[PDB]
């Protein structure tokens, strides 16, 4: 003839949550930017013998 | 008598079987009404 509850009373639990990030970031560009493709010397000849 | 010590809104008579009526009792009490009804065949609701 017993009956049981409605439901059982559970335990409460609290969660604390810590996220932490730190960046640094450095860009460095210095100097002095040559050409390192040029053109050559050129050499042509032509002729008619007739 | 069984019946009527572990039910004290209900009515308890005796007629010529076991009789048990009411107007507005909560579904706990009649599962109750019925857990006893495996006390004996001769059971009306």
């Amino acid at each position: 003839l017993a009956t049981p509850s409605p439901f059982d009373m559970e335990k409460m639990v609290w969660l604390d949550v810590n996220i932490l990030e730190i960046r640094k970031s450095v860009l460095e560009n210095f100097g002095v930017d040559w050409s390192k493709q040029i053109p050559g010397p050129f050499a042509a000849f032509g002729k008619d013998f007739v | 008598e069984e019946m009527r010590e572990l039910m004290g809104a209900k009515i308890r008579v005796v007629g010529d079987h076991v009789v048990v009526d009411g107007k507005n009792l909560a579904p706990t009490t009649l599962a109750r009404v019925r857990a006893l009804q495996a006390l004996y065949p001769k059971t009306i609701v």
